């Protein structure tokens, strides 16, 4: 019953300060504790540190130079800023929700424990890499049906070619349809830009003209684009 | 000189050490470095990365006890010969000295087990009575006190580390018993007492001494406040390594005008001891491997007053 | 450092090893990882497990020293495909800041899924942009091991030859695309064009032509 | 153990040695064991 989503504006220049916040709509956050983790393709997951309602902080050995994270009480959520990012810090990051248990090898006073920190429910995640690139919006072209296999079924999709990161909405008719959906993640090019395609399977009796509209967004470019496809 | 610093642990609780170090092999010019695990008290520093020296190296030699021999105490019956005879007294309320009205003839002691213990006695004889106990002369502080019970209460001293060991050969026939890797948790030496029985056996030790300082007078208690490391704390043997616990929880009460709640008492373990207050060749106690656990039967204690202050006030 | 591999047969259950083996009493967390999406969680103590997870997996409880964390993955399916991380917390080691090494699994014993191709020419207004390019699509094919080739009739292309490597949906089978930088000039200059894959040891792969 | 070459004394492995004084000799002589008065 506790939920997630993380907000990255995009990619900030080298030798600079990150900004990411991940809001939660579940309950009271001054009662528990939500950390960070990092996926990076071609390398393993890694966890980096945390802090408390009673403000007791911690960093990760390789990374403690300039990670600092302080969180707000009015807005129940966390706010992480770094300084001086390299190309390597390119990654999707999940705000990670840590539930603590005790353990103990015996009886408290003696000394008697490390505490483990295990992590319940986290977020879909928001994507941020890093390179010195600006912002531009995609290209929007329609690729009509074939007139595919025997009726019923046929095919049709939208093309989006030249856009800054792959992570872009592409809804159809504001999500009115989800049957037969398959949006392909894109292919990187020598020019340096993802190029995606996304297609739904239709029947030839379904034809034709019942207002299929392809709806794509992209925030760093702040572009809102729909495009009407037709044979 | 055999360099080491602290043992692997999250920095919590001179727990122990782990030195790596020169040694002579069976062959003479041949040498070798190997490692072992000592305790804070066996070694003392001088100068680098860092490294200390063995506490006794200062003043005395050492011969390690053969682990083939064991120091579990057994009953000993001392015997007077023909041409003589021992004799026993046999009234329960007898105090330290005086003629005994009830007397019966023995020639050899009952089974006395020579327990090596400082400040307390246990697994000893127990009088059918209420624990009445004597000095050389109570009026003076300097001469000790020697309690012993009427119903014993249990004592189980513990350290739950499974030590490992390794025979290594110093030379022709000489094999030194190095302590090896610890496998499992890190755990300190301690000892349990349920106060429920302690404070009530205490309770009867409370009232009887009264018959010598008036039935209306203060009494007192806290921890030992004088002497060396070995006797200020409970020196004894359990299974092959010797203990030294501050008896802090115990000496904790004032009783004037007449759920398990088990005491737990931290101890440190020794290996090289100049016993019986005798300087000279020390003994190195070989370790003990695996768990340890020793039950026990408190029978008595030894005490000494502190002397000069206001009479009968406090 | 990186991935290390374990393979099991479909239907049947097997082991899992772990690095980093503990020194004292244990409390190891798991994390089920899926490339791109959230790493779920299967246990938090070697004994119990969060809610909503099938009651199958279970690490080995710290009963005595001698145990070494191990799991056994009954009712195997393609859904169990992932990489997971053996995060350690023992008695005397300090704060454990790295996870366990990434660990491979692929399920073996699910025979193959043939791909299915689509092919739909440049836009009716890409032509005007002075650029033109069409891309193959394929669907639902296991394994994700396929090479594609593009075909000027009686001559391959070897130009604008970049494609995804097979990545995979929520159907548990993989998908892929292959893009084709071209110009509207040679687009009409030619009768037709192809882009036909080589999954398995099989073909099925047709073509397209200008209006 | 290992060069040109060189070995080590078979016992060095496990025990010490005290050489017999050549002043003493191990030529055996007759010994008459004796039971005492009372036996
Ligand atoms: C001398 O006098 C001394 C003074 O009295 C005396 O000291 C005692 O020493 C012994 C050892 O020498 C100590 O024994 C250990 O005790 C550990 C702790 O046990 C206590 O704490 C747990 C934890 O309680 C939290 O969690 C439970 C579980 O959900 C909750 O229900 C609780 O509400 C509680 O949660 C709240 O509190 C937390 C704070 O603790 C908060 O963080 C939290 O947010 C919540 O607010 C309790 O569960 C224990 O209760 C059980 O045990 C007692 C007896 O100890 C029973 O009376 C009781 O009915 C319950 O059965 C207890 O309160 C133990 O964890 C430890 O045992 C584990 O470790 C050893 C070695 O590491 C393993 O070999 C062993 O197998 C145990 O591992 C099990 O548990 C772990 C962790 O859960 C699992 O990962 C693992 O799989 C394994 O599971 C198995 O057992 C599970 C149950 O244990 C079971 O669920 C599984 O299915 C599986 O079967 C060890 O025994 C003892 O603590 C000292 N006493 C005191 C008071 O501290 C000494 O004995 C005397 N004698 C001497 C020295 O000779
Ligand atoms: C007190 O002070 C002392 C100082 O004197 C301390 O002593 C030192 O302690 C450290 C502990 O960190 C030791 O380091 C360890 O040395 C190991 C020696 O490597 C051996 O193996 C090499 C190759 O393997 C051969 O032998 C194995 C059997 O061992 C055999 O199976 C195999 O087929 C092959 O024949 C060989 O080349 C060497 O010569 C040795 O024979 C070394 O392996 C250890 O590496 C560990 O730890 C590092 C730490 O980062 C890891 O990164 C490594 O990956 C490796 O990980 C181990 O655990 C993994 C699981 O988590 C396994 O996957 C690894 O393979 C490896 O496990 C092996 O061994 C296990 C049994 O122990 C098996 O279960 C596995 O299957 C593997 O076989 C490590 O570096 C010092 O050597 C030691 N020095 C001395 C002089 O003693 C002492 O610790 C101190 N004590 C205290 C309490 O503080
Ligand atoms: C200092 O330390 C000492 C020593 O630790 C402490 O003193 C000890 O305290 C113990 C109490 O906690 C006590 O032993 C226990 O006895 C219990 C029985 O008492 C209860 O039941 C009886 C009736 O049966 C009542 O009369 C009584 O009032 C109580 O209600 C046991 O339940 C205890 O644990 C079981 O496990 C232990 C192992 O630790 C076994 O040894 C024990 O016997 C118990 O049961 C198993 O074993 C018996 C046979 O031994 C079986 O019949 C039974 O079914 C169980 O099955 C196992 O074994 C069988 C094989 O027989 C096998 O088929 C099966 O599969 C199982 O494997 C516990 O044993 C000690 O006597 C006592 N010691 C002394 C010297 O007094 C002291 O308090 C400490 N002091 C301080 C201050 O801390
Ligand atoms: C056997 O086992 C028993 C069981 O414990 C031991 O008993 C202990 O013995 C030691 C002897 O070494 C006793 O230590 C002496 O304690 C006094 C008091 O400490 C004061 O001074 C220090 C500065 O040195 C302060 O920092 C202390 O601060 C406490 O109080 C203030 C508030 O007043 C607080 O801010 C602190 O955080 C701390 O409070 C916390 O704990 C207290 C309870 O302890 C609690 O009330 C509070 O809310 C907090 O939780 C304190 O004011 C100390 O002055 C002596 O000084 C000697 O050492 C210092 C260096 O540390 C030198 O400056 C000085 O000149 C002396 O050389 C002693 O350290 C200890 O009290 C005692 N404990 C008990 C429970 O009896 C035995 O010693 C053990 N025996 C062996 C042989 O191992
Ligand atoms: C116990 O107390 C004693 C008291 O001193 C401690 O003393 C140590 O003694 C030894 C030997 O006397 C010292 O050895 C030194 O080694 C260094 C560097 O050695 C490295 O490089 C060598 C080549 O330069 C190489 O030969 C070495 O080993 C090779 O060969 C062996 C097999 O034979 C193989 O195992 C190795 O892997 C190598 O293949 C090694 O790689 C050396 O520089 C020292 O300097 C001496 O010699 C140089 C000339 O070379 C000279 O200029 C110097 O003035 C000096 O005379 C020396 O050879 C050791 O360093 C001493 N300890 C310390 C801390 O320095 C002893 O260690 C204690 N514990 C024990 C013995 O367990
Ligand atoms: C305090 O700490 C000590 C540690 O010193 C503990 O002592 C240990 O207790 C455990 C009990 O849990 C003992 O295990 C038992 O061993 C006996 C006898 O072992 C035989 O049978 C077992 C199978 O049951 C088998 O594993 C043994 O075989 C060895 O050699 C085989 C090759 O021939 C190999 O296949 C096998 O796996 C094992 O070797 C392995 O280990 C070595 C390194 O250790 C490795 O190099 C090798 O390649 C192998 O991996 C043997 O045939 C069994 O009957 C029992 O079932 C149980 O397994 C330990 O033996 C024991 N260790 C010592 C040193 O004593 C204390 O229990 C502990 N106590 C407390 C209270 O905490
Ligand atoms: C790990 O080993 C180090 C030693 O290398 C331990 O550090 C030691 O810490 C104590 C204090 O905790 C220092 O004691 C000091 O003694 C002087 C008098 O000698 C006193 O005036 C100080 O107030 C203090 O008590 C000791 O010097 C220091 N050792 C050093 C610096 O070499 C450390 O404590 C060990 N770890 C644990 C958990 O104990
Ligand atoms: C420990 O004390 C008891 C008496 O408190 C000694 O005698 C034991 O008494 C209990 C009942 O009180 C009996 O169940 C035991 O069988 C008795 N044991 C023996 C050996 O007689 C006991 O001897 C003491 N333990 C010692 C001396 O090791
Ligand atoms: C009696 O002695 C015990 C120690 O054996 C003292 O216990 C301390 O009590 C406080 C609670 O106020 C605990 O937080 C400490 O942990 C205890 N200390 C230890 C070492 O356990 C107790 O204060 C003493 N009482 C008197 C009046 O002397
Ligand atoms: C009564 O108490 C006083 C001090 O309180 C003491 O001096 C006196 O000896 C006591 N009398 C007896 C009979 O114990």
């Amino acid at each position: 019953q506790v939920q997630l989503q993380e907000s990255g504006p995009g990619l900030v220049k080298p030798s600079e300060t990150l900004s990411l916040t991940c809001t939660v709509s579940g309950g009271s956050i001054s009662n528990y504790y939500w950390s960070w983790i990092r996926q990076s393709p071609g390398k393993g997951l890694e966890w980096i540190g945390y802090i408390s309602d009673s403000e007791s902080t911690n960093y990760n050995p390789s990374l403690k130079s300039r990670v600092i994270i302080s969180v707000d009480t009015s807005k129940n959520q966390l706010s992480l800023k770094l300084n001086s990012v390299t190309a390597a810090d390119s990654a999707i990051y999940y705000c990670a929700r840590a539930q603590q248990g005790k353990r103990i090898y015996g009886m408290v006073s003696f000394g008697e424990f490390f505490y483990y920190y295990y992590m319940d429910v986290w977020g879909k995640g928001t994507t941020v890499t890093v390179s010195s690139a600006s912002t531009k919006g995609p290209s929007v072209f329609p690729l009509a049906p074939s007139s595919s296999t025997s009726g019923g079924t046929a095919a049709l999709g939208c093309l989006v070619k030249d856009y800054f990161p792959e992570p872009v909405t592409v809804s159809w008719n504001s999500g009115a349809l989800t049957s037969g959906v398959h949006t392909f993640p894109a292919v990187l090019q020598s020019s340096g830009l993802y190029s995606l395609s996304s297609v739904v399977t239709v029947p030839s009796s379904s034809l034709g003209t019942q207002t299929y509209i392809c709806n794509v967004n992209h925030k760093p470019s702040n572009t809102k684009v729909d495009k009407k496809v037709e044979p | 000189t055999l360099q080491c610093t602290n043992v692997t642990n999250n920095i919590t609780d001179g727990e122990l050490k782990n030195c790596s170090f020169n040694m002579t092999t069976e062959l003479r010019d041949k040498k070798q470095k190997v490692y072992s695990l000592f305790y804070r008290l066996d070694v003392v520093q001088i100068n680098s990365n860092k490294e200390y020296r063995l506490i006794n190296c200062n003043t005395a030699a050492i011969t390690q006890a053969c682990p083939k021999v064991s120091f579990e105490p057994i009953p000993i019956h001392y015997c007077a010969p023909a041409g003589f005879a021992i004799l026993k007294c046999k009234d329960k309320k007898f105090n330290g000295t005086g003629p005994c009205p009830s007397v019966s003839t023995v020639q050899c002691t009952h089974g006395i087990k020579p327990v090596v213990s400082t400040q307390l006695l246990l697994n000893g004889s127990l009088a059918e009575e209420e624990v009445m106990i004597r000095s050389e002369n109570i009026a003076n502080n300097a001469k000790n006190i020697l309690v012993q019970f009427n119903t014993p209460v249990q004592i189980n001293c513990t350290r739950p580390n499974n030590n490992t060991r390794k025979s290594i050969r110093i030379g022709p026939g000489q094999a030194f018993y190095a302590t090896g890797d610890i496998i499992g948790d890190i755990r300190q030496a301690h000892c349990n007492v349920s106060k429920a029985t302690w404070n009530e056996t205490l309770g009867k030790v409370v009232k009887q001494l009264r018959k010598h300082f008036g039935n209306n007078t203060i009494i007192r208690f806290a921890n030992s406040a004088g002497g060396d490391l070995e006797v200020t704390t409970h020196s004894f043997n359990c299974g092959g390594e010797f203990f030294y616990c501050n008896t802090s929880g115990l000496f904790n009460s004032t009783w004037i005008s007449n759920s398990n709640d088990s005491i737990t008492l931290p101890c440190r373990i020794k290996q090289i001891i100049n016993m019986w207050q005798r300087i000279g060749q020390a003994m190195y106690a070989p370790p003990i491997q695996g768990v340890i656990r020793c039950v026990s039967n408190i029978t008595g204690l030894i005490l000494t007053r502190d002397g000069g202050s206001t009479n009968s006030a406090t | 450092s990186y991935v290390r591999p374990l393979s099991v047969a479909l239907g049947e259950t097997a082991s899992i090893s772990c690095g980093r083996q503990a020194l004292g009493s244990r409390a190891v967390q798991w994390y089920q990882h899926r490339p791109g999406q959230a790493p779920i969680l299967l246990i938090y103590n070697n004994q119990d497990r969060p809610s909503g997870i099938p009651e199958r997996f279970s690490g080995t409880p710290d009963i005595n020293f001698g145990t070494r964390a191990t799991l056994t993955i009954s009712g195997v399916e393609a859904g169990d495909e992932a990489d997971y991380y053996c995060h350690m917390w023992d008695s005397r080691s300090g704060f454990s800041w790295s996870f366990g090494g990434a660990t491979r699994l692929t399920v073996l014993g699910q025979p193959k899924a043939a791909p299915s191709v689509t092919l739909f020419p440049p836009s009716s207004e890409e032509l005007q942009a002075n650029k033109a390019t069409l891309v193959c699509l394929i669907s639902d094919f296991y394994p994700g091991a396929v090479t594609v080739a593009w075909k000027a009739d009686s001559s391959p292309v070897k130009a604008g030859v970049e494609t995804t490597t097979p990545s995979k949906q929520s159907n548990n089978k993989y998908a892929a695309s292959s893009y084709l930088s071209l110009t509207p000039e040679q687009w009409k200059s030619h009768k037709s064009y192809s882009c036909q894959v080589t999954h398995e040891g099989s073909t099925v792969e047709k073509t397209v032509a200008p209006t």
